[PDB]
C-alpha cells in the first residue's frame, strides 16, 4: 500500500477563484471522492483525469507518476468540502489524508 | 431506487464479538460486489474489507487483516461483516459502500454509499 | 489552435503514450506524423492496465521526435508463439491486444531463455518499447545494451480487477543508437515488443483543450 499524500489539510478560497489539489503519493486509478459535512461521499472522478456523471466540468483531473493534480478553475459554494484520492493499484486501497475547501 | 443501510453499531468493549448488517434493495444483490469504509471522527477516510462478485472471495487491509469475516448469502440479499478483537483505534463510522460496474469490471470504485453506522469501542 | 502554420493532430481519446502502443481504440493513429499535440481532457484507455515508471520523459521524447514511423522487424522469438488475447482490450467482435507488443506466455508450458538479438543497422537512432506483466510464480527480465541493463522483476502480486483482467503491462522504453546491439534475455512472461520507432531530431506537446476549426 502506497503512503498517498494532499494538499494542505484545508485550503481557503473565495467562490469563483482558481484552486489546485495534489495528491503526490510516492499514474493512473486515483479517483477522488467528495463528502459534504456530515453526508456519506461520493464519486466525482473515476480515473486521473475522466469525470464521473453529473460532475460540473469545472473539476479537471490530470497529472502522472504519482504527482497527480486536481485544478478547480472556478470554485462555487458548493464545493466548499472534504476531498480524498483514492488508489487501486495494489489491493490495499488508501484514501489520502483528505484537505478542506472553506470560504474565506 | 436503490439504498443501503448499516445497522448494528454502539457501544462495545474491547474484544467482544460485533457484527453489522448491511441490507440492500432496488437491485440483485449478486449484480455487484460490495464494500466497507470506515471514516473515525476527525480523520480521513479507509478502508475495511470487500467481497469481490459473487462471494467467492474476501480481501481485507493491513491494520485490521484477518481479525474480520465478510459473507453473504445470495438467497436473502444480506451482508455482514462479522467482527473480532475490536481494538481502541477502531472508533468510527462504517459504511457500506457498492461500486459502478456488474460482477466485477473497475472494483475500487465507488458510487452507492448507506448512511454509515457509527461503532464505539471503550471501557 | 490554428492549422495553416504547424501540423496539429487533435485525437479523441488518444493520449500520446496510448497512440505510441496502439491502443485498439486510439489505432487510427498509426506512423501519424505531428510538430504540435494537443490533447484532449476526455483521453481514457481500454486495454490492459498499465504504467511507464518514467512517463514524464517517455512524453517529452516521443513528442520531440514528432513521428510514430512503426515497422515491424522481425525479432527471433521463436521459441513461443507471440500472440495474445485479453478479456479487456476489445477490438472488434472477440479478444484483442496493444498493436504494438506481445503478450508471450510460452507454449508447451515451458519459458526458455530467449537470447533475442537485434542489429540496428541505420545511421539513425531507434526506440522500442517493452513490457513486464505482472502477474495477479517466476521469471526475471532483462534487456541490455552497451549503456544499460534495464533490469526489471515482475512484481508478482494479488491485486484488483480493474477491466475485469487483474495484473500490469507495466511499460518502458529502450534507446538502441546505431552501431550498439539490442539484447534481451527472460526468463518469465515479457511483453515482447513488435519493432522499433524511429526519432527525428523542434516539435513539442501542448496540453490545451480549445476546440477544434480549420483556420490560420
Amino acid at each position: 500500500e502506497i503512503v498517498m499524500t494532499q494538499s494542505p489539510a484545508t485550503l481557503s478560497l473565495s467562490p469563483g477563484e482558481r484552486a489546485t489539489l495534489s495528491c503526490r503519493a510516492s499514474g493512473f486509478y486515483l479517483a477522488w471522492y467528495q463528502q459534504k459535512p456530515g453526508q456519506a461521499p461520493r464519486l466525482l472522478i473515476y480515473d486521473t483525469s475522466n469525470r464521473a456523471t453529473g460532475i460540473p466540468a469545472r473539476f479537471s483531473g490530470r497529472g502522472s507518476g504519482t504527482d497527480f493534480t486536481l485544478t478547480i478553475n472556478s470554485l462555487e459554494p458548493e464545493d466548499f468540502a472534504v476531498y480524498y484520492c483514492q488508489q487501486r493499484y495494489n489491493w490495499p486501497i488508501t484514501f489520502g489524508q483528505g484537505t478542506r475547501l472553506e470560504i474565506k | 431506487q436503490v439504498q443501503l443501510v448499516e445497522s448494528g453499531g454502539g457501544v462495545v468493549q474491547p474484544g467482544r464479538s460485533l457484527r453489522l448488517s448491511c441490507a440492500t434493495s432496488g437491485f440483485t444483490f449478486s449484480s455487484y460486489g460490495i464494500h466497507w469504509v470506515r471514516q473515525a471522527p476527525g480523520k480521513g477516510l479507509g478502508w475495511v474489507a470487500m467481497i469481490s462478485f459473487d462471494g467467492s472471495k474476501t480481501y481485507y487491509a493491513d491494520s485490521v487483516r484477518g481479525r474480520f469475516t465478510i459473507s453473504r448469502d445470495n438467497s436473502k440479499n444480506t451482508l455482514s461483516l462479522q467482527m473480532n478483537s475490536l481494538r481502541t483505534e477502531d472508533t468510527a463510522v462504517y459504511y457500506c459502500a457498492k461500486e459502478r460496474d456488474r460482477d466485477g469490471y473497475n472494483e475500487g470504485i465507488y458510487d452507492y454509499w448507506g448512511q454509515g453506522t457509527l461503532v464505539t469501542v471503550s471501557s | 489552435i490554428c492549422d495553416s502554420p504547424h501540423q496539429i493532430l487533435d485525437g479523441e481519446n488518444c493520449t500520446l503514450i496510448d497512440a505510441l502502443l496502439g491502443d485498439p481504440q486510439c489505432d487510427g493513429f498509426q506512423n501519424k506524423k505531428w510538430d504540435l499535440f494537443v490533447e484532449r481532457s476526455k483521453a481514457y484507455s481500454n486495454c490492459y492496465p498499465y504504467d511507464v515508471p518514467d512517463y514524464a520523459s517517455l512524453r517529452s521524447l516521443v513528442a520531440s521526435s514528432g513521428t510514430l514511423e512503426f515497422k515491424n522487424e522481425s525479432f527471433n522469438w521463436t521459441g513461443v508463439t507471440q500472440n495474445g488475447t485479453s478479456s479487456a482490450c476489445i477490438r472488434g467482435s472477440s479478444s484483442s491486444f496493444f498493436s504494438r507488443l506481445n503478450w508471450l506466455t510460452h507454449l508447451n508450458y515451458t519459458y526458455p531463455a530467449l537470447n533475442v538479438t537485434m542489429p540496428n543497422k541505420e545511421q539513425f537512432d531507434k526506440l522500442y518499447i517493452w513490457g513486464v506483466h505482472h502477474p495477479g510464480s517466476s521469471g526475471r527480465i532483462t534487456v541490455s545494451t552497451k549503456r544499460s541493463q534495464q533490469a526489471v522483476i515482475p512484481n508478482i502480486g494479488s491485486r484488483p480487477r480493474i477491466r475485469d483482467i487483474p495484473s500490469r503491462i507495466s511499460i518502458y522504453w529502450t534507446i538502441v543508437k546505431p552501431g550498439d546491439i539490442l539484447l534481451i534475455n527472460s526468463t518469465g512472461n515479457l511483453i515482447a515488443p513488435r519493432g522499433y520507432f524511429k526519432i527525428r531530431s523542434k516539435s513539442s506537446i501542448m496540453r490545451s483543450d480549445a476546440p477544434i476549426g480549420k483556420c490560420k
